[PDB]
């Protein structure tokens, strides 16, 4: 009834470091429900274009990554503000079809260094993350419990 | 002897006294560093792969 | 610096407002008076500089323009750490007092006054500052009223008193921002600095641009008392070793007035530089020194004598170690008394 | 008692629901001084309850005036009409007057 | 016992309360001379202080000098009032205290007058100029905004504050002032927004992206030069900036993070590589 | 009369200990804090050789004539201090400590005061 999206849902992922909190996004603004509410529990302002796809950090539960249809991804870190975007990109001038973001890792590269975007012209860029972006900032894991619980309290 | 002693001390103390009113040797925020620096979230790209 | 008795640092601004120049902070550290022990290059002239107490790297900077800077003492490249900007809603005018918040629970908190009268509460983040407004000064007049000082009382966090260009001092509550909580109407001009006494709670002195200094109760909507000096006042701090003991600095005369060693007639007048007016005065905690700041930008550090002390009616009677914090508090309240009587 | 079971959490939390804490037990303690009614008992004689409650009126004014604070500084947060809109449902009974 | 208390009087405020007390009991005669004694004495040092503050006031801190000047004398003028009031010989210090007064309201009014025909065709001038002007030395945008202006209206806020009646043209300004301070902080935040940008893009592709720069100054160009400062739509315009500054913003973070990460990485392999 | 003025040295803020040395290099009076005898007569060699060394050197060394040296002080890691001053012919030497060195002695010494107090509570326990 409430959660309907304007737009179908193209991608659906929960956090790897909290199972019961997945964001499905679709059309111009991605939601987050949680596992036993029909509603969302946050719905996160609205975006230029449409979000072809949207993946959680696996190394970091508090900032996920929406990649918009007109070639600019966004960055969403819920630990510092929940009302802004922490950083805005342009990846390219053609629209990004997918994102995927790397998971375990080997040699020089940590988990979530390396985020893979599929523009609609065909390239393929890999772009490497800041190292506060990826690295678990203190107490992160408590403080995104502590506000997701309170906010499905809310709900 | 005993001139001297009363005499040699009382110049030990005037040294004590000049010392003991200003450390001059602390150095202010010795050793910790500058902890919290605010930084700019950066992405680079490492390489574009195209058909 | 709260951390270290011996580091004071003094930050250079332009006064006069037709003449403006860039201004430089410098702290001057005891050992070595020949030269700053740090120097800061500032765009504009700097209004207000404070240290936060429970960290002494942390340094509030006010400038011309309302811009807020943010300074670290260990840095070596000496940039400044945060700053104001039209996107962070930065006040405009300038920014005559600037302070930290006590409280470390909410990281770090910084409050500024600016000419517009808007009181801004700035919290440290990562690479980004926010700005909250707590109150707004605001009659038949035109605009936001003008703010030149503000002060918060060390007992309640909540209850602050800030100064106004108008002449009129607002007591002000952080959790009402559209509401004051009193007004004091006793002084007829801009009030430059307002400060709670040490070791009493709802007791202030007020030096304002008409040359006359006023001791006010919270309680009470009139100064206790008032301090006539012919020579515009500039501004009057508090002592903190011990309560009811203050300096007031005008026209190349500093007075400090005791109310227990004499009613009216001020203790001790002197005037450690000839040459130029005096520009602002300071108190050290730690030790009975006065610092007075110059119009040509010179600091000189006067020593008060030993006659003025606390717990003075008997030297080392009754023993009580409570009574350096509580028979000071109860000194004002019997002085107070006193004063309701005469009235 | 209803501004007690509000779980908002939105954008900034804890910090927000601690005030909000403090201000429904600030209620409470008005309660326990109007609650404990020594002699009262809403006498038509007795003119002392009177003063109570204009004591009581202040302390219900600064409740309100910090609930305002508060509920201004969620809509500002939140930065969207979809998110404005939600905190005033769940405030939609707690309006005072 | 009465002499000592007299003494300490000679504080006004303070003195009404002892006298309640005698209230009870030539002792009236004489607290009414030292009454009108101390009234006639603060009138002369507050005389003698008028014409010391005349030529250089001290006025309020961040306050305009014509306004806070102004200020500072009706201040003044407000005391003496108070004084003569308490006063209600006695005749003398009273006619002395009125001159004075007189003095302060006569050229003072005069004094106002003239400091806002000469503030106000100089606002009006100031107000009205582009939008932001770049120092043909410095080659840099800068806010085109008037001190002049902000001066003023920091004066014309002050009146309102003591009650005295400004001028219609005047108020027109004063209740536009707080949309003013918006407009200007946000351009100034620009400014140094664009400043920020153009540090990040790297050396070698300055040169490269200098056609892209161009472009920021090319749909900035026509609203710094038409918008003539009050604009129907500023704000709107001000929102173009910054859709322009997020689309440079993007492509220059996108060539950043493929030059300082993938390109520098594998030239910093191949020197590292060694191969022996 | 000369042993009030061992307890005035004592008394000074920031001292430790006093040693004096006569020409010999026999240590004449030292403080009880400090080793006695077994390190005065350490001390005693350490110094006459550093004072004669130093005097010889001001005259010949800097090329200076008549020019005596009046009072060394040597400062050293932590709060160590040690003024020199050669009064006819003997010669002491004085341990003072910083502010920081002072504070730290003062801790120590009533650590050591309360460890005593716990000791005589444990033995009143004990004799219960």
């Amino acid at each position: 009834d409430q959660g309907r999206h304007l737009g179908p849902v193209y991608s659906i992922n929960r956090s790897n470091q909290n199972p019961k909190y997945f964001l499905s996004v679709g059309d111009w603004s991605c939601k987050i429900w949680v596992e036993d509410l029909k509603t969302p529990i946050i719905r996160t302002k609205y975006h230029g274009s449409y979000l072809s796809d949207g993946c959680w950090s696996p190394t970091r539960s508090g900032a996920f990554f929406l990649v918009r249809r007109d070639g600019w991804m966004d960055v969403w870190d819920y630990y510092y503000r929940q009302n802004e975007i922490a950083f805005s990109h342009k990846v390219s001038d053609s629209p990004l079809t997918c994102i995927k973001i790397n998971q375990t890792g080997g040699a020089y590269h940590n988990s979530g260094k390396l985020c893979a975007i599929g523009d609609q012209d065909g390239t393929v860029t890999i772009l490497e993350l800041c190292d506060s972006l990826y690295t678990m900032q203190p107490k992160e894991k408590d403080i995104i419990n502590e506000m997701f619980e309170r906010e499905y309290r809310k709900e | 002897f005993p001139q001297a002693v009363k005499d040699l001390k009382e110049g030990v103390e005037k040294c004590i006294y000049q010392n003991n009113q200003i450390d001059l040797l602390e150095e202010y925020f010795e050793g910790e560093t500058s902890e919290h620096v605010v930084e700019n979230l950066s992405s680079k790209t490492l390489m574009l792969f195209k058909d | 610096n709260p951390l270290y008795p011996d580091l004071f640092a003094v930050s250079l601004g332009s006064y006069d407002f037709t003449k403006q120049r860039m201004g430089l902070i410098c702290l001057y550290s005891l050992k070595n008076t020949t030269h700053p022990e740090y120097a800061f290059n500032c765009e504009a002239g700097v209004m207000c500089l404070d240290f936060h107490p429970k960290s002494a790297a942390l340094l509030a900077v006010g400038l011309y323009d309302g811009t807020v800077l943010v300074y670290d003492i260990r840095n070596k490249h000496k940039k400044p750490i945060y700053q104001s900007t039209v996107r962070n809603q930065k006040h405009t005018d300038p920014v005559w007092q600037v302070k930290w918040n006590p409280d470390t629970s909410k990281n770090y908190n910084f409050y500024s006054i600016s000419s517009d009268g808007r009181v801004m509460n700035w919290i440290l983040m990562k690479n980004k500052l926010e700005p909250e407004e707590v109150i707004l000064l605001r009659s038949t007049l035109i605009g936001l009223a003008c703010g030149l000082c503000f002060d918060f009382n060390k007992f309640e966090p909540h209850i602050f008193l800030v100064g106004t260009e108008e002449g009129k001092i607002h007591k002000c509550s952080r959790a009402y921002s559209g509401q004051y909580q009193e007004t004091y109407n006793g002084h007829l001009l801009a009030v430059y600095k307002v400060k709670w006494n040490n070791f009493h709670p709802r007791t202030f002195i007020s030096a304002s641009a008409d040359w006359t200094v006023r001791i006010w109760d919270s309680k009470y909507t009139s100064q206790i008392i008032c301090f006539d000096l012919s020579m515009m006042v500039v501004d009057a701090v508090w002592a903190p070793y011990s309560s009811t003991v203050f300096a007031c600095a005008t026209m190349d005369k500093v007075q400090v007035y005791d109310l227990n060693v004499d009613k009216l007639n001020k203790l001790a007048e002197q005037k450690i530089v000839k040459q130029p007016k005096l520009t602002n005065l300071s108190f050290n905690y730690k030790d009975p020194i006065l610092l007075v700041g110059d119009s040509h930008g010179g600091v000189t550090l006067v020593k008060l004598s030993p006659n003025l002390c606390k717990s003075g009616p008997e030297i080392k009677q009754t023993e009580d170690k409570k009574a350096m914090e509580e028979f000071k508090n109860v000194k004002i309240e019997d002085y107070e008394r006193e004063k309701m009587e005469n009235l | 008692n209803k501004l007690e079971k509000i779980e908002l959490g939105g954008t900034k939390g804890k910090t927000l629901t601690e005030s909000i804490a403090q201000i429904f037990k600030e209620f409470e303690e008005a309660v326990q001084a109007f609650t404990s009614v020594s002699y009262d008992i809403m006498n038509i004689a007795e003119k002392k309850f009177d003063d109570d409650f204009y004591e009581f009126r202040s302390k219900i004014k600064e409740l309100e005036r910090r609930l305002a604070s508060v509920i201004t500084q969620g809509f500002d947060d939140y930065d969207t009409i979809y998110g404005r809109f939600k905190l005033l449902d769940n405030f939609e009974g707690l309006l005072t007057r | 016992f009465i002499d000592n208390n007299f003494n300490r009087f000679r504080y006004s405020l303070k003195l009404l309360h002892k006298f309640q007390s005698t209230i009870k009991r030539h002792n009236l005669t004489s607290r009414y001379n030292a009454i009108l004694h101390n009234y006639a004495t603060e009138l002369d040092t507050i005389q003698r202080v008028f014409q010391d503050q005349k030529s250089n006031p001290p006025l309020v801190r961040n306050m305009p000098p014509e306004a806070g000047k102004i200020i500072w004398a009706r201040h003044l003028f407000q005391k003496i009032t108070g004084p003569i009031n308490i006063f209600p010989t006695e005749i003398r210090r009273y006619y002395g205290s009125y001159n004075t007064l007189g003095k302060q309201l006569t050229i003072y009014e005069m004094w106002f007058y003239q400091d806002w025909v000469n503030k106000i065709e100089q606002s009006k001038a100031a107000l009205q100029a582009t939008l932001i002007v770049r120092h043909d030395e410095n080659k840099k945008l800068y806010v085109n905004f008037d001190l002049e202006i902000m001066q003023l209206i920091r004066e014309a806020k002050c009146l309102d504050r003591q009650g005295i009646e400004i001028p219609e043209s005047a108020r027109i300004i004063l209740l536009q002032e707080d949309k003013f301070k918006t407009y200007y902080n946000e351009l100034l935040y620009a400014l140094k927004e664009y400043e920020r940008i153009n540090s990040k893009i790297k050396p070698i592709c300055k040169n490269l992206l200098l056609p892209h720069i161009e472009d920021l100054d090319l749909k900035l160009r026509p609203g710094m030069v038409t918008l003539t400062w009050t604009s129907m739509n500023i704000e709107s315009y001000l929102y173009y900036v910054h859709q322009g500054l997020k689309k440079l913003e993007q492509l220059i973070i996108n060539v950043n993070d493929i030059i300082e990460n993938r390109i520098e990485n594998n030239l910093k392999t191949v020197s590292k590589v060694v191969l022996v | 009369n000369a042993d009030d003025q061992l307890k005035q040295l004592s008394a000074l803020e920031g001292a430790n200990g006093y040693v004096i040395f006569n020409e010999s290099g026999i240590p004449l009076k030292r403080h009880e804090k400090s080793i006695s005898h077994e390190k005065a007569v350490h001390i005693a060699a350490l110094v006459s050789d550093l004072w004669n060394v130093s005097k010889k050197v001001i005259q010949r060394d800097l090329k200076t004539p008549e020019n005596d040296i009046e009072v060394i002080r040597l400062r050293t890691k932590h709060s160590y201090e040690y003024i020199i001053t050669q009064s006819g012919d003997f010669t002491m030497l004085a341990i003072q400590l910083c502010g920081k060195a002072i504070e730290e002695a003062k801790k120590a010494a009533a650590a050591a005061a309360a460890a005593a107090v716990v000791q005589e509570e444990n033995k009143e326990k004990e004799k219960k």
